[PDB]
C-alpha cells in the first residue's frame, strides 16, 4: 500500500476485480467516470492541488486524472481505439472480472 | 537517437494544454518547481537521464544515459517502456506523430 | 383425451415412468436451451470470436 | 475516426434545449467570474459555483447520448 | 445532499449484456484486457483474477 500511495500522491488506486459490483451504477458508472472528465471544473469550484474534476464522482474531486485518449492503443482486430470505445471495452472486461 | 525519428516544430499552445492534460499530474516543468510522482522537467533538454536532484529514479532510467534532445524525447514519449524497459513512468504514450511534436515544442520553451 | 388413454389408460403415471421421464427430459431440455441460448448470442460467444481471430 | 461520444455531445449541445442549457451555465460562469475579480472574495465562505447549471446541461446531454452511443461502437 | 456531493447520475447505456438472455460480448472482453494491460495495470491491480 505504501509504494502505491507514493506513486499516486497519497491516493490508493483500488483493486478492480470487483469494481463493477462495488459501486452503485455498475458499468454505467465506470463508463461515465472514464469518459466524463471535462477540460476544466465548473465555474466557482476550487480544486485541491493534485485533484481532478469529474461530475460522476461523489464530491467532484477525484485523485485519478483522465487516462483515456483517442488512439493511445492499437486494437489487434483493427477496431478504432477511441476513448469511449476503450471505455466501453474495459468496463465490459471489468464486468467479466467481477462476474 | 536519429535514423528512426522525425521531430519537427509545431504548436506551443496545442502542446501547452497537451502537457497540462497528459503530463502535469506527475510533473512540474517550471524553474523552481518541486518533484512529485515524477521529477521536475525544467532544463531537462540539457542534462542526461535520471539527474534531477532529490528524486528517487529507477535504475533503468539512470542506466539509460541519454542526452535529452527533441528526437530522443519524441521516441521516448511514443512508448516509454519500450525505450526504457523498467521505467516506473505510468504512461502508454503519445502515439500520434504531430501530438508529440506539438508537446515537445512547448516543452523546449518552458524547459529553458 | 384419447392421446392420454392410449399410453396410460385411466391410470395415473407410475413413479418409475415419472423418474424415467425426468431423465429423458433433463438431457433433451438442456440441449434445447443451450442451443437456443447460444444462437440468440451468435457473434458474442468466445467460440464465435475464436473463428474470427485467425491472424 | 473521432470520438463517438464527444461527437454526440457536440450535436446535442446544438439543439434548442442544448443551446439554452449552455447559455444558463454561461450566464452563471460570467456572474461567478465577476465575483472573483471583486476585492474581498477570498473571505465570504458563501461563494457561488455553477455545478447545478453544469449538471442540468450534462443531464440533458446524457439523456440524449446514452441510448445512441453504443450503436456507434463495436 | 447537494448535487456535487451526490455526484452526477450515470445514464443507461445499451450494454449488449443487459437483458435476461444476453451473454457478454467476448470480443469486447478480449479488447478490454488490452486496455487494462496497456493503460490501467500500471496503477491498478486485478488480484482475484487468475
Ligand atoms: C507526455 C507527458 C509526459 C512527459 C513529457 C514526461 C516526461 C518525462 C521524462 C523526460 C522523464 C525522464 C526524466 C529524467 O530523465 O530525469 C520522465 C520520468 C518520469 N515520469 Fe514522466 N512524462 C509525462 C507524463 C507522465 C505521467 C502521466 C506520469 C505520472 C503517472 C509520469 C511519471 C513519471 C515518473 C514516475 C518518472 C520517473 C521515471 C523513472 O524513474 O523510471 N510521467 N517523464
Ligand atoms: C483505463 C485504465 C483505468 C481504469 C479502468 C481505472 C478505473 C478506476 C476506477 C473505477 C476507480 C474507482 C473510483 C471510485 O472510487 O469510484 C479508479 C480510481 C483511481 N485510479 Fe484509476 N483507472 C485506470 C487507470 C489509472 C491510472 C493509469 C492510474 C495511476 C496513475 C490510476 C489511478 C487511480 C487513483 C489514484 C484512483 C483513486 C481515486 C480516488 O479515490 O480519488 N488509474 N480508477
Ligand atoms: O492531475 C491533473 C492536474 O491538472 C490540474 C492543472 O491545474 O487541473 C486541471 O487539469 C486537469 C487535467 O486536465 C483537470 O482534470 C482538472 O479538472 C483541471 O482543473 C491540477 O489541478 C490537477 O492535479
Amino acid at each position: 500500500e505504501q509504494a502505491a500511495r507514493a506513486a499516486n500522491q497519497g491516493a490508493l488506486p483500488p483493486d478492480l476485480s470487483l469494481i463493477v459490483k462495488a459501486r452503485h451504477g455498475g458499468c454505467d458508472y465506470i463508463f461515465s467516470l472514464l469518459t466524463g472528465y471535462p477540460d476544466e471544473p465548473p465555474a466557482g469550484v476550487a480544486l485541491p492541488p493534485g485533484s481532478n474534476y469529474n461530475p460522476y464522482f461523489p464530491g467532484g474531486s477525484i485523485a485519478m486524472a483522465r487516462v483515456l485518449f483517442d488512439d493511445m492503443v492499437e486494437y489487434e482486430d483493427g477496431t478504432p481505439a477511441t476513448t469511449s470505445q476503450m471505455a466501453k471495452d474495459v468496463t465490459t472486461f471489468l464486468n467479466w472480472c467481477a462476474e | 537517437a536519429k535514423e528512426s525519428t522525425g521531430f519537427k516544430p509545431g504548436s506551443a499552445k496545442k502542446g501547452a494544454t497537451l502537457f497540462k492534460t497528459r503530463c502535469q499530474q506527475c510533473h512540474t516543468i517550471e524553474e523552481g518547481g518541486p518533484n512529485k510522482v515524477g521529477p521536475n522537467l525544467h532544463g531537462i533538454f540539457g542534462r542526461h537521464s535520471g539527474q534531477v536532484k532529490g528524486y528517487s529514479y529507477t535504475d533503468a532510467n539512470i542506466n539509460k544515459n541519454v542526452k535529452w534532445d527533441e528526437d530522443s524525447m519524441s521516441e521516448y514519449l511514443t512508448n516509454p517502456k519500450k525505450y526504457i524497459p523498467g521505467t516506473k513512468m505510468a504512461f502508454a504514450g503519445l502515439k500520434k506523430e504531430k501530438d508529440r511534436n506539438d508537446l515537445i515544442t512547448y516543452m523546449t520553451k518552458a524547459a529553458k | 383425451s384419447s392421446l392420454y388413454k392410449t399410453f396410460f389408460k385411466r391410470n395415473a403415471v407410475f413413479v418409475g415412468t415419472i423418474f424415467a421421464g425426468a431423465f429423458v427430459f433433463q438431457t433433451v431440455f438442456d440441449t434445447a436451451i443451450t442451443s437456443w441460448y447460444e444462437n440468440h448470442n451468435k457473434g458474442k460467444l468466445w467460440k464465435d470470436v475464436k473463428a474470427r481471430i485467425a491472424a | 475516426v473521432t470520438d463517438q461520444l464527444e461527437d454526440l455531445r457536440e450535436h446535442f449541445k446544438n439543439t434548442e434545449e442544448g443551446k439554452a442549457l449552455v447559455h444558463h451555465y454561461e450566464e452563471c460562469a460570467e456572474r461567478v467570474k465577476i465575483q472573483q475579480q471583486q476585492p474581498g472574495y477570498a473571505d465570504l465562505e458563501h461563494k457561488e459555483d455553477c455545478v447545478e447549471e453544469f449538471f442540468h446541461l450534462q443531464h440533458y446531454l446524457d439523456t440524449a447520448t446514452a441510448p445512441r452511443l453504443f450503436d456507434k461502437l463495436k | 445532499m447537494t448535487a456535487a456531493e451526490h455526484g452526477l447520475h450515470a445514464p443507461a447505456y445499451a450494454w449488449s449484456h443487459n437483458g435476461p438472455f444476453e451473454t457478454f460480448d467476448h470480443a469486447s472482453i478480449r479488447r478490454g484486457y488490452q486496455v487494462y494491460r496497456e493503460v490501467c495495470a500500471a496503477c491498478h491491480s486485478l488480484d482475484r483474477v487468475a
